[PDB]
């Protein structure tokens, strides 16, 4: 019937195949438009990762849904700090460039 | 009767009752696949609360990276205890990448057995002290 | 009445047993529609059958042609003329239709090239009425058989509503006027103690191999049911017929299978001669039951010993390929290494003839009825039925054959079914017991409950073991069953002054123990008593006194001019033993064996013979 | 003669305010048989018949006497015991399980858990049943070698720390393991359904890939393996 779970289980995985290819292409290929690929990924599977987490350790009919919601309140906050960085400052891809030969 | 009424007849008995619970974390045999998914977990919320703190201090903080990177130089640490703080950030964020890599072969139903998840751990575990180590002095 | 809680349910049917026989029984009620409830002082999943490792004979004929009638008198010839024939006509006919019916229950059996049920030889079986050679038609789930027709069951059990009482110690049976109303069970959860009332009644508790010392039968296999009966004053049949398996480890005598010895395993001696062609040449170590315990018995005491003590013999099965031994004998290949500690593929295995089954325990009627003796004849006891090692349709006699116990439960656990949902419907008038009736169950319960003396629960046990072991062994005399009578009489004396400690109300496993006890005492006093009372050797009881199998007839040469013997100067009959349980006196009479089938034409009466395998 | 010392977990719901303890007993090794189980019984019978304990076969098939024995779980009378005379064997029982007393848990839990993945054969065709014997090629039997063997001793489940923590909503392998051998099973026609009850984020999707559970079982199956190949049919299967 409709592939609800199953369907967000293999997204996990996409975009974890996907982030661990796109560590040696930012390395290798350092731009301005690798750097945001890298914030949607890094954000995607950070969201999906805190989600498992929650769901595990946290009990609750009523404190469940304030931590899921507290969770992609933090989750669109921490997306959206990457993206302005990328845009009003250096960028990923070249400040963790700056900051490794300090 | 149902499946259902009878796991709803097991916990209005067991949570009215004074039945104590089995130990579990106190008793159990510590492995190593079952430490190494416990430092995976670690990693992983640690790696975000960095990845979370990098992209909220750049809506919140005044100054740009450059003014921040300055700020370090002021406090200008040795180069080993610099070293410290460079193989800092690696080391979870290595252990994390290279286990991951094990979770998702898991995923394709390849290398479920005893044998195999004592080697490819060692594996990993061995792979992150060099990885880190050759990113720490890269 | 209110000192101890007492909750009063009411079904059509209930079946005390969650093993192959009654749960069988229990589903099949609630197939026809039955309120059917399930009464097991075990998880349905963890009885007995589960240790079943040879398999389900049927003549299904998958290896080669096969007709079941060729069964039948490969079943009744073991049987020693024992066996009651009309039983056994209804067992082998419907063997073919209960195991195709398992197979539909989804049973994952052994296949072959045509992708139908494995079938591999066993010991007893021979096609073309005992001329053809050897007979595959065993059906196996590769060494782990009964295992897997447990849980296919339990597992087809859950498809109805059938209710289920995990883990409560049944103790006797509601009886008034001669008719049983169901059981008064006592909950192991909580100590309050529950009556059960029904229409009918099914007894499934199966065997008692818990009365000798060395046997395969688990820590639970005390004869709860058949004391059941007993302490009701209904009568036993034919309890001191016990059959010794062959195959089984020298230590704490965990079975091997006869699909060893049925795949092509071979018993060797210290010596090293295949001693079982020197005995029985014609089958040889794939013969019947009795007849291989019987030998390999009689090896150990002429100086043929292969242990340290000299008192085991050797079973081979380094000869047979090494990947045979992961396909057909998985399970034999593991248990062997954990406590032989024996590699079964360049090492031969040490086995030992224990206590394994008990064709003996409740006369029962081909429809699954139990019977009780009046008048010298055969009267029915209304509402109450028994099927498997727990009954005795005697459909094995004086010997079990090789693999017909899972056969016996899903064929008379069938039979249960169909003769209640035949004789009376559900919702019908369920007969209420006295407000009062079961109160000496309760009372026999709490004289237990701070039960003070001197001899330990435990040790009277471990007192009662050793003296079966010892006297009512593979071979017995008169003299020695005789000392041996008295002194399982004296220690039914020693009930009062036995020592219980546990005195609470939760899982109460000291209580149930000393239930147990009485429950085994109960069916060692009549297992001995009947033993001493026979005097001739009839399949696995072998008189050293009385080595002749004395029939209405001798067989030897045609019954033409020959004196038929009176009832009361042969043995070719039922022992029917009773009780008087406040002194512990035994008290026999006996019963017809059934020659007739249920239909002579199709099915053809096996005169007795002289019968050596 | 050889001393040997266990630790064992104890309680009482019948004495009142009696709290979890664990009791010391010391066994000959030299009177005693091999396993764990024949000490757990030699301890009740000739020293104190107060312990408690669920056993049976004493050959490793009805698992009755899934417990904690020095840290893992596995069955009793398989389990044979440490003859390092210098050491105490810890015995508890099943972890985070509900005591009903006295190394017994209660597992109706467990088992209900078992009911609900429906452990029995279900074709379209109900109208043949218990007449024709189904076709099933050996190559095809195959494919249930390592399922079929399951006791349901719990010891897998019960070692899961997923299985601790969401011992309601999550199966665990024990049961996990008995879906995906209805799952592949050549006669089987209600599959697709089989999957769909395990569409919801705890089911089957609360398995973290732990593999304490395989570690842990008696029989040497691999419940951890079956359920990552659930895992896969459910991102497979169409229509
Ligand atoms: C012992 C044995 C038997 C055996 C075998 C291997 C071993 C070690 N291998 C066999 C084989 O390969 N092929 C075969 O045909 N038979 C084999 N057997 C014999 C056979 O499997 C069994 O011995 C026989 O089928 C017994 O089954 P049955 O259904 O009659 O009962 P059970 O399995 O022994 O279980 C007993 C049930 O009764 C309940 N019970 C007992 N007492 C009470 C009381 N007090 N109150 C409530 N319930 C009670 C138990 O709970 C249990 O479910
Ligand atoms: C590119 C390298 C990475 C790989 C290959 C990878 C792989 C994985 C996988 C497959 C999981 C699934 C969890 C499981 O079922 O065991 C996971 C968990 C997780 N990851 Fe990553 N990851 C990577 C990088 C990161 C980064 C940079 C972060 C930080 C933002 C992160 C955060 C998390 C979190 C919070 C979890 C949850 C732990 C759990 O579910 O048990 N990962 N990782
Ligand atoms: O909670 C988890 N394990 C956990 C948490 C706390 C203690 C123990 C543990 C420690 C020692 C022995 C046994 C278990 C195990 C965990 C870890 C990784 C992924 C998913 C999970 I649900
Ligand atoms: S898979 Fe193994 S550990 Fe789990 S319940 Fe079955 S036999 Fe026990
Ligand atoms: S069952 Fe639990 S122990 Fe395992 S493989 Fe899934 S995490
Ligand atoms: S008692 Fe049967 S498994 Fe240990």
């Amino acid at each position: 019937s409709s592939k609800a779970a199953s369907l967000h289980w293999t997204g996990e995985r996409v975009v974890s195949v996907l982030l661990l290819g796109l560590l040696p292409a930012a390395y290798l290929n350092p731009c301005s438009a690798m750097d945001y690929s890298l914030a949607a990924a890094l954000t995607l599977h950070g969201h999906w990762g805190i989600g498992q987490v929650v769901t595990d350790y946290v009990r609750g009919d009523a404190l469940q849904k304030a931590a899921k919601a507290g969770l992609l309140a933090l989750s669109a906050f921490t997306f959206a700090g990457l993206c302005y960085f990328n845009y009003h400052d250096v960028g990923i891809c070249k400040a963790v460039a700056m900051l490794w030969k300090l | 009767t149902t499946a259902k009424e009878e796991m709803e007849r097991f916990w209005n008995k067991n949570l009215g009752s004074n039945r104590p619970l089995s130990p579990h974390i106190t008793i159990y045999r510590w492995s190593l696949p079952m430490a190494m998914s416990i430092c995976h977990r670690g990693t992983g919320i640690a790696l975000s609360a960095g990845v979370s703190l990098f992209g909220l201090s750049a809506l919140l903080l005044p100054g740009n990276f450059e003014s921040h990177l300055e700020l370090v130089k002021s406090l200008c640490l040795g180069p080993t205890l610099i070293y410290t703080a460079k193989f800092g950030i690696v080391f979870p964020l290595m252990y994390h990448t290279w286990n991951g890599i094990r979770h998702l072969i898991w995923d394709l139903g390849k290398g479920l057995t005893i044998p195999q998840l004592t080697q490819s751990g060692v594996v990993v575990l061995i792979l992150t002290v060099l990885s880190s180590v050759g990113l720490a002095a890269m | 009445s209110t000192q101890y809680p007492v909750v009063d349910h009411e079904f059509d049917a209930v079946v005390v047993g969650a093993g192959g026989a009654g749960l069988r029984a229990a589903f099949g009620l609630s197939e026809a529609g039955f309120n059917t409830a399930c009464v097991t002082k075990l998880f349905p999943t963890r009885s007995h059958t589960v240790a079943a490792q040879g398999g389900i004979n049927a003549a299904l004929g998958n290896m080669e042609e096969d007709n079941w009638r060729w069964h039948f008198y490969d079943t009744v010839k073991g049987s020693d003329w024992l066996g009651d024939q009309d039983a056994i006509h209804y067992m082998t006919e419907q063997a073919p239709a209960s195991v195709v019916e398992l197979e539909n229950y989804g049973m994952p059996f052994s296949r072959t090239e045509d992708g139908k049920i494995y079938q591999r030889a066993f010991g007893g079986q021979s096609l073309k009425f005992g001329k053809g050679g050897q007979a595959h038609r065993c059906c196996c789930v590769a060494d782990r058989t009964g295992h897997s027709l447990l849980h296919t069951l339990y597992g087809r059990s859950l498809r109805y509503d059938t209710s289920y009482f995990v883990e409560y110690f049944a103790l006797d049976l509601l009886m008034e006027n001669g008719e049983c109303r169901g059981v008064i069970a006592l909950c192991i959860e909580d100590g309050s103690i529950h009556r059960i009332r029904a229409r009918n009644t099914v007894v499934a508790t199966g065997g008692y191999g818990r009365t000798y010392f060395s046997c395969t039968s688990a820590h639970t296999s005390t004869g709860d049911g058949t004391a059941m009966v007993t302490r009701a004053g209904l009568p036993c049949q034919d309890l001191e017929f016990v059959q010794f398996h062959p195959t089984g480890i020298y230590g704490a005598g965990c079975l091997i299978t006869e699909g060893c010895r049925g795949e092509g395993g071979i018993l060797i001696n210290s010596q090293g001669e295949r001693f079982m062609e020197r005995y029985a040449p014609v089958a040889k170590d794939l013969a019947s039951r009795d007849v291989v315990s019987r030998s390999m018995t009689l090896e150990i005491r002429e100086g043929r010993g292969c242990g340290p003590e000299k008192d085991h013999v050797y079973l081979q099965l380094h000869h047979l390929p090494p990947e045979q031994l992961a396909v057909r004998l998985p399970g034999i290949s593991e248990t062997a290494m954990i406590f032989a500690g024996v590699d079964v593929t360049k090492e031969p295995i040490p086995v030992l003839p224990t206590v394994h089954y008990n064709m003996g325990g409740i006369p029962t009627n081909y429809k699954g009825q139990v019977l009780r003796h009046v008048n010298g004849q055969d009267q029915v006891v209304p509402g109450l039925y028994a099927c498997g090692e727990a009954a005795c349709a005697s459909v094995h006699g004086a010997n079990r054959l090789g693999a017909n116990s899972l056969l016996d439960l899903v064929v008379f656990g069938r039979a249960c079914a169909l003769s209640i949902a035949e004789s009376c419907r559900p919702g019908d008038k369920v007969p209420s017991i006295k407000p009062n009736a079961g109160e000496e169950s309760v009372m026999n319960l709490d004289k237990l409950r701070f039960a003070n003396g001197t001899i330990r629960t435990s040790e009277l046990r471990l007192s009662m073991q050793k003296s079966m072991q010892s006297h009512a062994a593979v071979f017995r005399v008169g003299s020695v069953l005789q000392e041996g009578c008295e002194k399982i009489l004296r220690l039914y004396g020693d009930l009062q002054h036995l020592k219980t400690f546990d005195r609470g109300m939760v899982w109460n496993t000291d209580l149930v123990e000393t239930l147990e006890l009485q429950n085994l005492m109960l069916c060692a006093l009549q297992t001995i008593y009947g033993a001493e009372a026979r005097k001739e050797s009839r399949g696995a009881h072998a008189r050293e006194d009385f080595k002749e199998r004395v029939d209405e007839y001798d067989y030897s040469k045609p019954i033409q001019g020959q004196q038929k013997k009176p009832f009361q100067e042969h043995w070719r009959k039922h022992t029917l033993s009773y009780v008087d349980v406040k002194t512990g006196k035994v008290s026999l009479e006996y019963r017809p064996v059934i020659d007739k089938t249920l239909n002579e034409a199709d099915c053809a009466t096996v005169p007795p013979a002289i019968r050596s395998y | 003669p050889r001393i040997k010392k266990f630790a064992i977990y104890r309680w009482d719901p019948d004495k009142t305010g009696d709290k979890p303890h664990m009791q010391t007993y010391e066994i000959d090794l030299n009177n005693c048989g091999p396993m764990v189980l024949d000490a757990l019984i030699k301890i009740k019978n000739e020293i104190d018949s107060t312990l408690t304990f669920r056993r049976s076969c004493r050959e490793g098939i009805c698992g009755s006497c899934a417990m904690n024995i020095n840290g893992g779980n596995t069955l009793a009378c398989t389990r044979r015991i440490d003859t390092n005379l210098d050491k105490v064997s810890k015995i508890y029982p099943l972890p985070h399980m509900y005591v009903i007393k006295d190394l017994v848990p209660d597992l109706s839990n467990f088992y209900a858990q078992y009911k609900s993945i429906e452990p029995y054969l279900k074709k379209k065709d109900e109208s043949q049943e218990g007449k024709q014997q189904y076709l099933q090629s050996i190559e095809e039997r195959e494919k249930l070698d390592g399922l079929y063997e399951c006791i349901l001793c719990a010891c897998c489940s019960t070692s899961c720390p997923s299985y601790w923590w969401n011992g309601d909503k999550y199966l665990g392998p024990a049961v996990l393991m008995q879906a995906y051998r209805w799952m592949i099973d050549s006669r089987d026609d209600f599959t697709e359904e089989r999957l769909a009850k395990l569409q919801d984020p705890f089911s089957l999707y609360r398995c973290h890939t732990i593999m304490n559970c395989t570690g842990t079982c008696p029989k040497g199956l691999n419940p951890g393996k079956a359920i990552a190949e659930i895992k896969k049919m459910m991102a497979t299967y169409k229509e």
